[PDB]
C-alpha cells in the first residue's frame, strides 16, 4: 500500500552500505513529520516570481527555458507544488553569442566590453578551481604528518 | 624466491587445457618479478660516539629498517628466499640496546614475507582469489608507511626515543604477526578458490573475542569472497556460468547433464560444504531447460555479501532450489508431457492393449514363427505399420517411437532360436526427457515385456490345441492344458491386477507431488527395481524351474502331439507321454513353490486357492 | 518490535485480525465465530470447520451486541487463544465499527478490564485507522464489508457519527440471496457444504465488468462470461451471467431485496450532507476501503461511480490501494509504534478514578 | 499512453534540477506516484528535509 511507498521514499534517501532497522525507525521520523502539517495565487505565478529571481541575477536565457518546460508541463499537477517548495534543498563557452566573426546572417551591434569583462572571470573562474586543488591536497596531509603517531591507524589504538 | 617461477609455469599450463574460449591470458611484465625495487622489503662510526649519541643515531637506523630500506649504519646481509630478514649488525652495540633490537627486528621479519606476497601473489596465475587477498594486504603497508612518517616529525624536534618506539610498535607487531602465518600458510602449498576462503575462516574460530584480530581476518575474508560472489551470482540464478581462472568449486566445462559441470574438492569454502549439492543441482536443473526454449532468470537475485557462516545468503540458494527444479518439473510435465509418456510406455510394454497384440500377432504369425536370422527387417516394419492403424492403438501421439527391435540373443545378452521370443518392441525415448528417464529404464521394461511375453504365447497354443482336438470322450490332454493354464493364468492374474495396475496409479499421483527430479528418480527406480525382483524371470537363487517350465509347455502343445497328429477327424501310446509330462510338470510346480517358501508367497496361496491338491507328495 | 510492543487486536463481523503492534500482516487470522455445540470451547478454524454441531454468532453485527456472553465469549477466545500473550506486558487497542454509541465502549472496557485486568488499553475507531495508512487526516472513507457498511466522512482525523450514514449489508444476505436464485434456477441447496462451495465460487471466481449494460448485453446472447470449473470435491456448477447479476444491490438495492439505499446513492446523499466547505476538503483525499477488494476488479466500478457523483472540472485526486480489507489493521500496526500516540493511550489509574466514561475521551 | 507519462516525467526532472533539489530519478518517481494518490505536497516537503538529515546520523 501506499505505506510501503512512504519506506521506499525512506529506502532512496539512505544510500547502501542494523541498516534495514534504522530504515523501520527513520520511517517514524517521516511518519511524525507528515502529521506535523497535517495538524498545523495560482501554480504558474510562482513560476514567474523564481524566473524574476534568476532574470535580476543575470542569465536570461535560462529563465526563458525553465517558462518554456513548464509550459509543456501545464499542457502530475500537485508534483510542481512540491517542486516549488524544495529550491536549494540538496547539495549547496560557444562561439554564437559574443563573436561576429561567425553566423550566417550576423546583425550587428558594435562592441559591447561588460561581457568581455566577465570573459576574464571566465578565466578567474578556471583558476579559482586549480588553486583549489592545491589548497586541498596540502592540508589532507598535514592534517595526518601533523599528531602524534596513532592517529592515521586504527589499529594502533588497540 | 625460485619456486615462483616453477609455479607460474604450472599455473598457466593447467588454466589454458582446461577450457575452450581462446586463451590468451594476460601475464604483468617480466621486470616486477627480477628487480627487487618494485617490491618493498631490502659504516658510520661507533666507537667514538657517546652514549646519548648513540641512542639518538639508534633510533634514526631503527627507524629506517622499520620499512623495506637500511638505515645509515645496519645494513641486511642477503635473504635468498629465507622468510626473515637477516643484518649485519654494527660491532660494540651496546648489550642493552641490542636485546631492543632483537625485538624490533621481528617487526620486519613479519614486514619481509608480506611485500613478497603482494608481489608475487597478485597474479590471475594464482588464482582471481589472491588477487584480491593481496589488495587487501595492500592496505596495511600503507598504515605501515603512515606510521613511519609520523615518527620522523618526532625524531626531529628531539622527541623520539627507544621506549616510544618500543611503545608504538607492539601494535604493529600485534596485526603484522598475523600476517606472518597466513602469508606462510597460503603460499606454501597451492591454494585456489573455496579452499583459502576456508582458510581464512580457519582463524575466524579462533580470534572471534581478541578484536585486535578478529578484525583483520574478517577484514581479509571479507575482501577475498567478492570474486567468488561473482561467479555465484552466475551459476545460481541462471544456467550460463563464466569460470575465467577457476576461481569457483564447479569447474566449468564444455562436455550436459552429467558431462558439464562437477564440483573439485580443492575449491570448496567450509561455509558452503554442507550445501554444495544443492549448488551444482540448482544450476544443473537452469540450464537443462534454456536449451528447449524457456527463460531461465530466477526473480532473486539480489547480490551476496558476508556474514559469519550462518544463511543469510546460504539462504537465497534454498529460494533458488525451490524454485529452479519446479519450473523446470512445470515446464516438463505439461509441455512434451512425461505424464502421457509414461503412460504410452505402460500401453506397449504392460500389454495394456488387446487390439495391437491380437492384430500384429495374426498377420506376422508366419514370420513370427520363423527363426532368427532368417528374417527380412523390412517386411516386419511393414506388418508392423499394418497392426498400429488397424488397430486401436493408432490413438497416442507417441505412437512413432516404436521401432523393430531385432536380437539374436535369448538371455545371452545376460551375464538359431525361435524368432517370436527374438523380436521385441525398441521404444526411443526423447531427449529432453532422456534426463529423467533412459535407456537403463528401457531395458528392464523389455525384461518385464518378455517374462510376460511368455506366459500369453503358451496360453495361446494350448486354446489352439483344446479347441483342435475337439474328441468328445478324450480328456487327456484337457487335464493337462487345465493345469499348465492355471499356473500361466494366475501368475499374471496376480501381477497386473495386484502388483502394478493400482500402485501405477499410486505412482502416478506421487511423482506429480514431487518437488525435484531427484524424488523422481527416486520413486521410479524404486518401483521398477522391485517389480522386475518379484517376477520368475531371475532371482538370487534363479529358479531355474521356470525355464524348464516354459520349454515343456512348447513340448505338450506342438512338439509331442502336432494336434494329435490329425487324427482329430496315435495308438493312446501317446496318454502315456500326456502322463509322463503330467506327473513332471507337477514335480517341478511343487520345486518352485517350495523353493520361494525356504529361501527368506502369492502363487502358493491362490495356485492353492481353496486348497485343491495343496498336498501331492513331500520331499524327503 | 523496535519499542515497548503493545497489542492490536481487529474485532469484526467477517473475520477477526490479531497480532501484535509493529507487523504489517497480522500474526494471526481466524474467522469470527463462537464456541459452545448447538469444540468444546474453540474459536478459529476448527470452529469454523465444525460449524455443523456448532453455532455460528457474530459479536457485533452492525454495531450492537446481540449477547454480553457472546462478545466476551470472542473477546476471550481472541486474547487467549489467537495470540496466547500476558496482558501486563502489551496493552491493547481495542476496535469499533463507525458510528457506534458511547455506552457499547464501556461496556466494551469493562469486559477488558475485568476478564483479564491489562494496565493500559486503547479504545479507537475504524476509519480513523484505514485513514492513518493513507497518511492524511481528512478523506471521505466508504467501509463495505460482509456485515457493516458505512460511508464515514472525516475531518480533522476526527469522524463526526452525525454525519456518517450507516447502511446495513451483509454478506450473509448476499449467501442467501444466492441459495434463493440458485434455487430458482432449480439447483439443490440444503446443506452446509454447498453453501462453502457457493461463498467460495463469489468470492474467487466470481466476476465484475466495469459496464453493467454492455457485458450483460454480450452475455446474454452468448456467455462469454463462464468459465469450466471442476473442483476437486468432482461437482460441476458454472454460470457467467447470473454471478455478475447478483451484487446488484450497489446500483438498484431492489434487486436484493434490500430497503435501503444503494452504496453510489449513499455516498451521494451523504455528500449532500457534507458542509459546503468541507466538500472539496473530503474529496481531496478520497479512498475504496471494505472487504469487498476480496475480488479485485470491482475497484475500477468504484472509482467510476465516485467520478460519475463530484464533477469533473476538479482533477480528482483518489487514493487508489491494492489491498484495503485489512485497513484496521494496519492502522494500529503503525499507529502504536508512534510515540505520539501514547498521550490518548489510557492507562489503569483512569479507568478506576474517573470510571469507564473516559476511555470514551482520552482514546479515540 | 505509457511513453506520454515518460516524457512528461522527464521534463518534471529537469526543471527540479536546476531549482538544484536533492531529489533524484527514483526519489520523484516516489514523489509523484504519492502526490497521485492526493498526499499532501506541503508535507512532503517536511519528510524528506527530516529523512535525509538523520539519515547522516547514520554514516
Amino acid at each position: 500500500s501506499i505505506t510501503q511507498l512512504f519506506d521506499d521514499l525512506c529506502e532512496a534517501l539512505l544510500p547502501a552500505a542494523n541498516r534495514k532497522r534504522a530504515k523501520r525507525s527513520l520511517k517514524k521520523v517521516a511518519y511524525n513529520a507528515l502529521f506535523t502539517n497535517l495538524f498545523q495565487l495560482p501554480a504558474r505565478n510562482k513560476i514567474l516570481m523564481l524566473s524574476f529571481d534568476l532574470r535580476v541575477g543575470g542569465l536570461g536565457p535560462k529563465a526563458d527555458r525553465l517558462e518554456e518546460l513548464v509550459e509543456e508541463l501545464e499542457a502530475v499537477g500537485s508534483v510542481l507544488d512540491l517542486l516549488v517548495q524544495l529550491a536549494g534543498s540538496g547539495p549547496p563557452r560557444d562561439y554564437f553569442l559574443n563573436n561576429k566573426h561567425v553566423g550566417r546572417n550576423v546583425p550587428y551591434s558594435g562592441y559591447d566590453c561588460d561581457d568581455l569583462s566577465v570573459f576574464e572571470m571566465d578565466v578567474q573562474s578556471l583558476i579559482s578551481r586549480e588553486e583549489c586543488l592545491c589548497h586541498s591536497m596540502i592540508q589532507e596531509t598535514l592534517q595526518v604528518m601533523e599528531a602524534a603517531p596513532g592517529t592515521g591507524l586504527p589499529t594502533v589504538g588497540l | 624466491l625460485q619456486q615462483s617461477l616453477e609455479l607460474k609455469r604450472k599455473m598457466l599450463r593447467d588454466k589454458q587445457n582446461k577450457k575452450n574460449s581462446g586463451q590468451h591470458l594476460p601475464i604483468f611484465p617480466a621486470w616486477v618479478y627480477e628487480r627487487p625495487a618494485l617490491i618493498g622489503d631490502f659504516a658510520l662510526p661507533i666507537g667514538t660516539l657517546p652514549l646519548a649519541s648513540q641512542e639518538s643515531a639508534v633510533v634514526e637506523d631503527l627507524l629506517y629498517v622499520l620499512v623495506g630500506v637500511d638505515g645509515r649504519y645496519v645494513s641486511a646481509q642477503p635473504l635468498a628466499g629465507r622468510q626473515s630478514r637477516t643484518f649485519l649488525v654494527d660491532p660494540n652495540l651496546d648489550l642493552s640496546i641490542r636485546e631492543l633490537v632483537h625485538r624490533i627486528l621481528p617487526v620486519a621479519a613479519s614486514y619481509s614475507a608480506v611485500t613478497r606476497f603482494i608481489e608475487e601473489k597478485s597474479s590471475f596465475e594464482y588464482g582471481q582469489v589472491n588477487h584480491a587477498l593481496a589488495a587487501a594486504m595492500r592496505t596495511l603497508v600503507k598504515e605501515h608507511l603512515i606510521l613511519v612518517s609520523q615518527l620522523e616529525q618526532l625524531h626531529r624536534q628531539g622527541l623520539l626515543s627507544l621506549q616510544k618506539l618500543w611503545f608504538y610498535i607492539q601494535p604493529a607487531m600485534r596485526t603484522m604477526d598475523i600476517l606472518a602465518s597466513l602469508a606462510t600458510s597460503v603460499d606454501k602449498g597451492e591454494c585456489l578458490g573455496g579452499s583459502t576462503l576456508s582458510l581464512l575462516h580457519d582463524r575466524s574460530f579462533s580470534y572471534t573475542g581478541d578484536s585486535q584480530a578478529q578484525e583483520l581476518c574478517l577484514y581479509l575474508t571479507k575482501a577475498a569472497s567478492a570474486p567468488y560472489f561473482e561467479v555465484l551470482e552466475k551459476w545460481i540464478y541462471r544456467g550460463i556460468i563464466h569460470d575465467p581462472y577457476s576461481e569457483f568449486m564447479v569447474e566449468e566445462h564444455e562436455l550436459y547433464w552429467d558431462q558439464r559441470y562437477t564440483i573439485v574438492q580443492q575449491q570448496i569454502p567450509s561455509f558452503l560444504q554442507k550445501m554444495a549439492d544443492k549448488i551444482l543441482s540448482t544450476g544443473k536443473y537452469l540450464n537443462v531447460v534454456r536449451e528447449c526454449g524457456h527463460d531461465v532468470t530466477c526473480p532473486v537475485a539480489k547480490e551476496i555479501i558476508y556474514t559469519l557462516k550462518e544463511r543469510a545468503y546460504v539462504e537465497q540458494i534454498e529460494k533458488a532450489f525451490n524454485y529452479a527444479s519446479k519450473v523446470l518439473l512445470d515446464f516438463l510435465m505439461e509441455e512434451k508431457e512425461l505424464v502421457a509418456h509414461l503412460r504410452s510406455i505402460k500401453r506397449y510394454f504392460l500389454m495394456d492393449q488387446g487390439d495391437f497384440f491380437v492384430h500384429f500377432m495374426d498377420l506376422a504369425e508366419e514370420e513370427l514363427r520363423k527363426p532368427v536370422e532368417d528374417i527380412t527387417p523390412p517386411r516386419l516394419e511393414a506388418l508392423l505399420e499394418l497392426a498400429l492403424r488397424m488397430s486401436t492403438a493408432n490413438t497416442d501421439p507417441f505412437k512413432d517411437d516404436l521401432k523393430i527391435d531385432l536380437m539374436p540373443h535369448d538371455l545371452i545378452t545376460q551375464l538359431a532360436l525361435s524368432g517370436l521370443e527374438a523380436f521385441s518392441f525398441d521404444y526411443i525415448v526423447k531427449w529432453p526427457l532422456s534426463l529423467i528417464i533412459n535407456r537403463k529404464a528401457l531395458t528392464r521394461y523389455q525384461m518385464l515385456f518378455r517374462h510376460m511375453f511368455y506366459c500369453k504365447h503358451v496360453e495361446r497354443q494350448l486354446c489352439s490345441v483344446w479347441i483342435s482336438n475337439k474328441a468328445q470322450w478324450f480328456a487327456g490332454a484337457f487335464t493337462l492344458r487345465q493345469r499348465m493354464l492355471n499356473f500361466v493364468q494366475n501368475i499374471q492374474y496376480y501381477m497386473m491386477f495386484e502388483v502394478m495396475e493400482p500402485t501405477w496409479h499410486i505412482l502416478e499421483k506421487n511423482l506429480k507431488s514431487a518437488s525435484n527430479i531427484d524424488d523422481v528418480l527416486g520413486h521410479h527406480t524404486g518401483f521398477l527395481d522391485t517389480c522386475l525382483k518379484d517376477c520368475m524371470l531371475t532371482n538370487p537363487e534363479l529358479l531355474k524351474v521356470f525355464s524348464k517350465l516354459m520349454s515343456v509347455c512348447v513340448m505338450f502343445t506342438n512338439c509331442m502331439q502336432k494336434f494329435t497328429q490329425s487324427m482329430k477327424l496315435l495308438v493312446s501310446g501317446f496318454e502315456a507321454t500326456i502322463n509322463k509330462f503330467d506327473k513332471n510338470f507337477s514335480a517341478h510346480l511343487l520345486d518352485l513353490l517350495a523353493r520361494l517358501s525356504i529361501y527368506s508367497a502369492s502363487v502358493i496361496s491362490r495356485l492353492d486357492f481353496n486348497g485343491f491338491y495343496t498336498e501331492r507328495l513331500e520331499r524327503l | 518490535d523496535d519499542d515497548i510492543a503493545a497489542l492490536v487486536v481487529d474485532n469484526g463481523s467477517g473475520m477477526c485480525k490479531a497480532g501484535f503492534a509493529g507487523d504489517d500482516a497480522p500474526r494471526a487470522v481466524f474467522p469470527s465465530i463462537v464456541g459452545r455445540p448447538r469444540k468444546d470451547s474453540y474459536v478459529g478454524d476448527e470452529a469454523q470447520s465444525k460449524r455443523g454441531i456448532l453455532t455460528l454468532k457474530y459479536p457485533i453485527e452492525h454495531g450492537i451486541v446481540t449477547n454480553w456472553d457472546d462478545m466476551e465469549k470472542i473477546w476471550h477466545h481472541t486474547f487467549y487463544n489467537e495470540l496466547r500473550v500476558a496482558p501486563e506486558e502489551h496493552p491493547v487497542l481495542l476496535t469499533e465499527a463507525p458510528l457506534n454509541p458511547k455506552a457499547n465502549r464501556e461496556k466494551m472496557t469493562q469486559i477488558m478490564f475485568e476478564t483479564f485486568n491489562t494496565p493500559a488499553m486503547y479504545v479507537a475507531i475504524q476509519a480513523v485507522l484505514s485513514l492513518y495508512a493513507s497518511g492524511r487526516t481528512t478523506g471521505i472513507v466508504m467501509d463495505s464489508g460482509d456485515g457493516v457498511t458505512h460511508t464515514v466522512p472525516i475531518y480533522e482525523g476526527y469522524a463526526l457519527p452525525h454525519a456518517i450514514l450507516r447502511l446495513d449489508l451483509a454478506g450473509r444476505d448476499l449467501t442467501d440471496y444466492l441459495m434463493k436464485i440458485l434455487t430458482e434456477r432449480g439447483y439443490s441447496f440444503t446443506t452446509t457444504a454447498e453453501r462453502e462451495i457457493v461463498r467460495d465460487i463469489k468470492e474467487k471466481l466470481c466476476y465484475v465488468a466495469l459496464d453493467f449494460e454492455q457485458e450483460m448485453a454480450t452475455a446474454a446472447s452468448s456467455s462469454s462470461l463462464e468459465k469450466s470449473y471442476e473442483l476437486p470435491d468432482g461437482q460441476v456448477i458454472t454460470i457467467g451471467n447470473e454471478r455478475f447479476r447478483c451484487p446488484e444491490a450497489l446500483f438498484q438495492p431492489s434487486f436484493l431485496g434490500m430497503e435501503s439505499c444503494g452504496i453510489h446513492e449513499t455516498t451521494f446523499n451523504s455528500i449532500m450532507k457534507c458542509d459546503v466547505d468541507i466538500r472539496k476538503d473530503l474529496y481531496a483525499n478520497t479512498v475504496l476501503s471494505g472487504g469487498t477488494t476480496m475480488y479485485p476488479g470491482i475497484a475500477d466500478r468504484m472509482q467510476k461511480e465516485i467520478t460519475a457523483l463530484a464533477p469533473s472540472t476538479m482533477k480528482i485526486k483518489i487514493i487508489a490501494p491494492p489491498e484495503r480489507k485489512y485497513s484496521v489493521w494496519i492502522g494500529g500496526s503503525i499507529l502504536a509504534s508512534l510515540s505520539t500516540f501514547q498521550q490518548m493511550w489510557i492507562s489503569k489509574q483512569e479507568y478506576d478514578e474517573s470510571g469507564p466514561s473516559i476511555v470514551h475521551r482520552k482514546c479515540f | 499512453n505509457l511513453n506520454a507519462v515518460r516524457e512528461t516525467m522527464d521534463v518534471l526532472l529537469e526543471i527540479s534540477r536546476i531549482l538544484n533539489t536533492g531529489l533524484d530519478m527514483e526519489t520523484l518517481s516516489i514523489c509523484v506516484r504519492l502526490c497521485e494518490q492526493g498526499i499532501n505536497p506541503e508535507a512532503l516537503s517536511s519528510v524528506i528535509k527530516e529523512l535525509r538529515k538523520a539519515t547522516e546520523a547514520l554514516k
